[PDB]
């Protein structure tokens, strides 16, 4: 029901004037809630992995996909929820954070984009996806265009997008070039046995990896993400890892993979080393974005790892996701705002957020033992059962890197707190203005099921029996 | 049935916006201002507050009384920072006492006798 | 232009409560002698003192004890002996 | 400065003045200090590893040397 | 009340069921202390000859006494893991 | 339906002690204390002839997420106690207000926050004791960690930034490989569980890397030779409570789980591993306690102290033998109690009188404060383990069985008897003598809530003392229970 | 049991409006309407989810 | 009583970790191709690009 809202609203806003794009947005937030909401039974639709394939061998509907199908348009909810509710009613939050007039239309073309590899069977489907999904960030970056920072970040983000492009169509052709097919049943652990097709395979999983941050390439991406204004990069630093890495764990097309157990060592070891020594809070966000894509890599080495991947995925995504918008919350109370795209850099600049309030404090901080897997969070469980996933096939020096990766990324991720409750000197006592009701509930609700998430392990573990299986 | 007066604690902020600051009231090292200030003391001390009485009501009357049991803390221990006052006598208990000797300690003495008797 | 909003109204933060008479007359170089111990690492250095002292409590000290506990390991079994027997199990 | 260890404190410092240690017992008593108690005028730059040379650092006897002490002591 | 539940070996009890393996624990472990028991009561004895004796107690209970420095090593607490985490005759 | 109501009608008098007290600071205390009447009573119902474990529920299950379950399948945490498992819970709960006393008339700012936090931890480290598989030790054994990172933060003395990191950093490294040995074994069992697990055994070569990653957890936990780095530099920016509560109650929830953890499935590894354990315990022993006399600052003394003891604890833990079991349970509560009331004599009475603990400001304490000069000196007579204080008691059971395991390495852990006591005296006889020092106005003496807490903690070291066996009808399984000398 | 699965998920809810007041810099109790529409919207979520739970487990039950 | 309860707890652990490694068996054994690919269109058997077919290409 993507195409059956886009075909409708690209009209609806050709339609419109410029005062309305709260109001579509608005309308296209309480769209997605009601097609999560009405339609929500189609897991009903397997009970022993049982597995579609839709549109002729092209398609594939799944267990296990249908996930990330409900997962996408779920913090698609919140991007949204964003735009369409002001956070204050002030003159700063209407210059800030006003949405253009094409916006809303290119999440949902990247959400088809994004949609359209996690379904994805064949290489060309695959192909078509990732020129769409790439197509939608090179404008979702270059739309904000009167910033300087942002139409260089995309002219960045294109060129590094075009050799991924080609390399991934020179893999897709080399593999033809060996093989009359495109899709994936002509592996079958018997291919593999008696034909080299490991190189063709690591090359088609190397092109596909390195638009997410993989420490080759390394430094263009968090360029980008912090050169993007603070609010597309909430988007475009979740969209192109979530889409993909659930492509690459469906199928497990390198296993036992050199090349990429070397990548995810050097990945985990360089994103957690160069968290370190910065004060750009978009810098530190991104590595936190690029370690987090570590633990990803590992999870692409393994047999049948339906489990690790989706609890990480569903921490993740909250996680990372509500950090941005406390510190969107965080721009009130800070003394110093330049760059109307891009209100706070420095880390330094959110030095006395506990005289501010305790709780924004509180939620900030919980989150951030979210990343650092502190035990009774939602976000401890996710390392948890990597490890139950790595040590069950004997990755153990990736396990002691891992460990390695985690002290050394706990390090920087307390950074913010070293920041955020100290002393302030000229502290609030009234605010005329409330945050918006229903947009900051959205924040208590995610911060609650980080908190309280242990409550349905069981639950999930069980439907994870059913379901999946 | 302890239920507490309600007029005289309205009065009570009345006295309360004309008082001047406990970093001043005692900073004069006589009675023309400490002889009414040591007896406002006494108010800290004059226990109306309702047992059952705080369930039953609102959160104006509740944050009147909050201001004015911070605003009766102050200068009752500012003044016996300086000198009722002007007393010297040992028989105010103290506020944790209640709930340590009567709980606390007794609790304690009870866990000390079944571990005893049941070895 | 950007500057945040007018309806803030921030006030001066206070430690809250009462300034305690200062109980003690520090003195500077007592002060300096111990804000010069606690951050003893921040100015340490190798020499050849500091290589005598981790010669001897990181590597020879538990090589001795290492060559104390492995060699006599269930050796003696002072239980209950008699006039004549062995100490020892080896 | 005095002793072995003294001179093998010395790079340590960075900022501390280095200046000469002394027993605060080996000072003699009848001159008038800040502290009767342990010899000491109040703002004296003390020393580094001043325990060693405090009151309350051990009695260091000082008619023999310990060094030629030691000789009669093993000699006995 | 005395109370005297059974004992029960750690042989062909089918270690899956938690009621027999923790009885056997038990059991083994009670008496353990049985076994402890004639220790103390031959020291409490021999304390006694001790008393009694004067100068003869070497005499008198050397037997009593190489009784109790022969029942030392075996009469304490030993736990029921080395009987139960292994098996003699194999 | 009525164990439901009760909730709802606390949590609403809460709000109005909420509304009409400004500090809950009375009801803290009032929720802390009758949890004491509640683990009483669970105490005189305790069944002293099962090894059998007495008080089980389930949390957390499929069947019942907010709640208990009855089910014949059962994914969830487990909850269950005996004895080993009680008595640190009557460690926790006859301190957790004492502490929560410990900073009434103290704090002056952010009070709901400071005394909720300082409950929270306790009421985790609750239920850390009661937990019985490895998933739910683990998951309460690190959630102190957000609690105790922000109470370090705020409220520390100065420098206090370093301290809360080195207190999340090291316990953290600790912490994961304790998770990798946990997750080891519930992949190989399938089952964590405390339980079951004595009727399972694992190969020699894989008991001798789970217990590499468990060892070395708690080689951090209790401080070790690699670590202590942290523990000098934690106590010595903590607030009163906090630093309480880590030296009373951290050090020996580890020391519980190198009990409950490590020995009754590492039975065949730590036979080869004890020499490898006694090296490292000796020599933290010794290197720490001839550490401690040139130490400037003063609660950074007591802090090594809570070190020397411990070192002493666990070889009578991995003795193998019966009376290093019961003498590390002693030495266990028993410096649970001597040690945070040594923390209310540097941290709790002077710090707020002097907000300075610098040893040699500190001299003729006696002249004006003789009763707070008893508390400080037989207090430290405690610390050095004379008899009659458990403390003796303790070392003397703990340095026999350690002497069984192997003698030469008990003969020179005896020396520790000396060690502890020169820095203690060397710190007792230069605060009691000489002339008030020329730096210190005359204060407040003790109060009458500082006289209680330690009022309480002394009497609770001399009746162990008098009588070690008044705890002596609980552990009585758990003293066969660890055993692996076949 | 389903009811006391329910009054968790509600609790929750509780818990939602209680900590959005507070990023509000509101009171606790501020608007108290609030409190019934999370009380039911994430009871709600373990009416379904519950309801997911029991049909799993007929599942398993019909493959034996 | 007391050893009756844990029965039923032991009990209820052992039917969970049975519980599990089953699963674990269920996750690793050879799917059929009705669940793996498409319910129906049973055979693999691709037979495509019929309109210049020649007799004779099956085997």
């Amino acid at each position: 029901m993507l195409i059956l809202a886009i075909i409708s609203l690209i009209t609806f806003v050709s339609m419109s004037k410029l005062s309305d794009n709260r109001a579509i947005i608005r309308l296209i937030n309480i769209y997605l809630i009601l097609v999560l909401v009405l339609d929500s039974f189609l897991y009903l639709l397997f009970l022993n992995n049982q597995t579609y394939t839709v549109m002729g061998e092209l398609l594939i509907f799944n267990s296990f996909t249908f996930y990330i199908d409900m997962l996408i348009y779920f913090i698609m909810i919140v991007i949204s929820s964003l735009y369409g509710y002001n956070l204050y009613n002030n003159n700063l939050y209407k210059t800030l954070f006003e949405p253009k007039k094409e916006l809303i239309i290119l999440f949902l073309i990247n959400i088809l984009g994004a949609l359209l590899i996690v379904h994805s069977n064949d290489f060309i489907t695959l192909f078509v996806a990732i020129e769409l999904q790439s197509y939608s960030i090179y404008l979702i970056t270059a739309i904000y265009n009167s910033s300087y920072k942002a139409s260089k970040a995309s002219m960045l983000y294109f060129f590094m997008g075009g050799i991924l492009s080609i390399l991934i169509a020179y893999s897709i052709n080399t593999y033809y070039s060996v093989l009359n097919s495109y899709t994936l049943h002509s592996l079958d652990s018997l291919i593999i046995n008696t034909l080299d097709l490991n190189l063709i395979l690591i090359a088609l999983s190397l092109g596909l990896l390195f638009k997410i941050g993989i420490a080759p390439l390394h430094k263009w991406l968090i360029s980008i993400y912090e050169n993007t204004p603070i609010l597309i990069t909430i988007y475009i630093s979740l969209i192109p890892k979530i889409s993909i890495l659930s492509y690459l764990v469906l199928s497990n097309i390198s296993i036992n993979s050199l090349v990429i157990s070397i990548l995810a060592i050097l990945t985990l070891l360089v994103g957690s080393v160069g968290g370190l020594l910065q004060i750009k809070i978009k810098r530190l966000l991104a590595f936190s974005g690029l370690t987090n894509a570590g633990y990803m890599m590992l999870l692409l080495l393994l047999n049948n790892n339906e489990f690790s991947y989706l609890y990480y995925i569903t921490q993740y995504s909250i996680s990372h996701l509500a950090i941005f918008m406390i510190i969107i919350f965080s721009i009130y109370y800070i003394n110093y705002i330049n760059n109307q795209y891009n209100p706070i850099i420095y880390v330094n600049q959110l030095k006395g957020l506990i005289h501010d309030n305790a709780y924004l404090v509180l939620s900030m901080a919980i989150v951030v033992f979210s990343f650092i897997g502190i035990p009774p969070l939602l976000g401890f469980f996710g390392k948890l059962n990597i490890l139950m996933s790595i040590l069950n096939n004997g990755y153990y020096f990736i396990s002691i890197v891992l460990i390695v990766a985690s002290l050394i990324s706990a390090l920087y991720y307390l950074y913010l707190l070293n920041v955020s409750i100290q002393d302030k000197n000229n502290i609030l006592i009234n605010s005329n203005e409330t945050v918006s009701s229903v947009l900051s509930y959205i924040l208590s609700s995610l911060i609650i099921l980080i908190t309280f998430g242990f409550i349905y392990n069981s639950l999930i573990i069980d439907i994870f029996n059913v379901y999946f299986n | 049935l302890r239920a507490y007066n309600e007029e005289k604690e309205l009065a009570l902020k009345q006295r309360l916006s004309q008082l001047p600051p406990p970093g001043k009231a005692f900073v004069t090292a006589k009675e023309a201002e400490l002889a009414e200030l040591a007896e406002i003391a006494a108010l800290y001390k004059t226990d109306r507050v309702g047992i059952l009485d705080i369930l039953l009501l609102g959160n104006k009357h509740a944050r009147l009384y909050r201001d004015n049991t911070a605003l009766l803390k102050d200068y009752y221990y500012n003044g016996r920072r300086i000198l009722w006052e002007i007393k010297r006598e040992g028989a105010e208990k103290e506020d944790w006492v209640n709930q340590m000797y009567f709980l606390y300690a007794p609790s304690l003495i009870l866990l000390l006798i079944v571990m005893v008797y049941k070895s | 232009e950007l500057k945040p909003s007018s309806a803030i109204q921030r006030g001066p933060l206070n430690k809250g409560g009462w300034d305690a008479p200062h109980a003690l007359h520090n003195d500077g170089a007592i002060d300096r002698y111990a804000h010069w111990r606690t951050f003893y690492q921040e100015r340490f250095k190798y020499t050849r003192a500091t290589g005598k002292s981790t010669l001897i409590f990181l590597v020879a000290f538990p090589a001795l004890i290492g060559y104390v506990a492995y060699q006599s390991e269930g050796l003696f079994e002072f239980a209950g002996k008699r006039r004549g027997e062995s100490v020892t199990t080896r | 400065i005095r002793a072995s260890f003294d001179k093998a404190e010395e790079p340590m410092l960075g900022d501390y003045p280095d200046i000469d240690p002394f027993p605060a017992q080996l000072k003699n008593p009848y001159k008038k200090y800040d502290d009767q108690q342990d010899r000491r005028n109040l703002e004296e730059p003390l020393s580094v590893n001043d325990d060693l040379y405090d009151m309350w650092s051990p009695d260091r006897f000082t008619h023999f040397k310990n060094q030629d002490a030691l000789k009669y002591f093993i000699g006995f | 009340e005395h109370q005297r539940p059974e004992l029960v070996s750690f042989d062909d009890i089918n270690y899956n069921d938690h009621k027999k393996v923790r009885e056997a624990q038990e059991s083994y472990t009670r008496e353990q202390f049985i076994r402890l028991e004639a220790l103390k009561t031959v020291r409490k004895a021999l304390e006694k000859c001790y008393e009694e004796s004067g100068p003869n107690h070497f005499e008198d209970c050397k037997n009593l006494a190489e009784q109790y420095l022969d029942m030392l090593p075996t009469h304490r607490l030993q736990g029921y893991l080395g009987y139960q985490r292994n098996d003699p005759s194999k | 339906m009525f164990l439901t109501s009760i909730l709802l009608s606390s949590l609403y008098l809460f709000n109005r002690i909420l509304a009409w007290q400004g500090n809950v600071k009375h009801f803290y205390l009032f929720a802390s204390n009758l949890l004491l009447l509640f683990i009483v009573v669970l105490y005189i119902n305790f069944n002293t002839f099962s090894n059998s474990f007495q008080f089980n529920f389930e949390l957390f299950n499929s069947l019942n997420p907010f709640g208990l379950s009855n089910s014949d399948i059962s994914n969830g945490l487990l909850f269950g106690i005996d004895g080993l498992s009680l008595t640190f819970i009557l460690l926790t709960v006859l301190l957790i207000p004492l502490t929560l006393l410990g900073n009434w008339y103290n704090i002056n700012f952010n009070s709901n926050l400071y005394y909720t936090l300082v409950l929270a931890i306790g009421l985790v480290i609750l239920l850390n004791f009661w937990a019985l598989d490895y998933i739910s030790f683990y998951i309460l054994f690190e959630a102190t960690l957000p609690l105790l990172f922000i109470l370090i933060h705020i409220y520390g003395s100065s420098d206090s930034e370093r301290a809360s990191f080195y207190v999340l950093m090291f316990t953290l490294s600790g912490s994961l490989f304790m998770l990798l040995s946990i997750v080891v074994i519930s992949i190989v069992l399938n089952t964590t569980n405390f339980i079951n697990h004595n009727l399972f055994v694992l190969s020699l070569d894989l008991q001798t890397i789970i217990w590499l990653g468990l060892f070395i957890a708690i080689m951090v936990k209790t401080p070790l030779f690699p670590i202590h780095v942290w523990l000098p530099v934690v106590h010595s920016e903590s607030p009163l409570a906090g630093s309480m509560i880590l030296a009373g109650l951290i050090l020996k929830l580890a020391l519980y789980a190198i009990l409950r953890l490590l020995l009754p499935l590492l039975c065949e590894a730590q036979i080869l591993y004890t020499p490898m354990i006694y090296i490292i315990s000796l020599l933290t022993i010794i290197l720490t306690s001839l550490a401690t006399l040139r130490q400037i600052d003063l609660k950074v003394i007591i802090a090594y102290s809570s070190i020397s003891h411990m070192g002493i604890a666990i070889l009578g833990v991995c003795s193998n033998t019966s009376l290093g079991i019961y003498g590390s349970i002693v030495l266990g509560v028993a410096h649970g109690f001597v040690s945070p009331a040594l923390f209310l004599i540097v941290g709790g009475i002077l710090y707020d009188r002097y907000h300075i603990r610098i040893v040699n400001y500190y001299k003729g304490l006696t002249t004006y404060m003789p009763q707070l000069a008893t508390y400080i000196i037989i207090l430290s007579f405690a610390n050095i383990g004379t008899p009659l204080t458990g403390n003796f008691t303790g070392e003397f059971l703990s340095l026999q069985g350690g002497f069984i395991r192997n003698p030469i390495i008990g003969g020179i852990s005896c020396i520790s008897v000396l060690l502890a006591a020169i820095y203690q005296l060397k710190l007792t006889n230069k605060l009691t003598g000489g002339i008030s020092s020329i730096y210190m106005h005359r204060t407040n003496d003790v109060t009458i809530r500082e006289k209680f807490i330690m009022n309480i903690l002394i009497i609770s070291t001399l009746i162990i003392g008098i009588c070690p066996q008044i705890m002596y009808n609980l552990l009585y399984w758990t003293v066969n229970n660890y055993i692996y000398i076949i | 049991a389903l009811f006391t699965s329910l009054v968790g998920a509600s609790g929750l809810g509780f818990a939602t409006k209680f900590l959005s007041n507070k990023i509000r810099l509101k009171p606790a109790g501020y608007y108290p309407l609030g409190y019934v529409f999370s009380g039911v919207a994430w009871a709600g979520l373990g009416l379904v989810l519950h309801n997911v739970h029991q049909h799993s487990l007929e599942v398993l039950e019909k493959k034996k | 009583d007391i050893l009756n309860e844990e029965a039923k707890i032991v009990q209820a652990l052992n039917n969970q970790r049975e519980l599990t490694i089953k699963m674990h068996e269920l996750k690793r054994e050879e799917k059929d191709y009705a669940h793996s690919y498409s319910p129906l269109f049973s055979d693999p058997v691709p037979q495509g690009g019929s309109i210049g077919k020649a007799p004779g290409s099956s085997r």
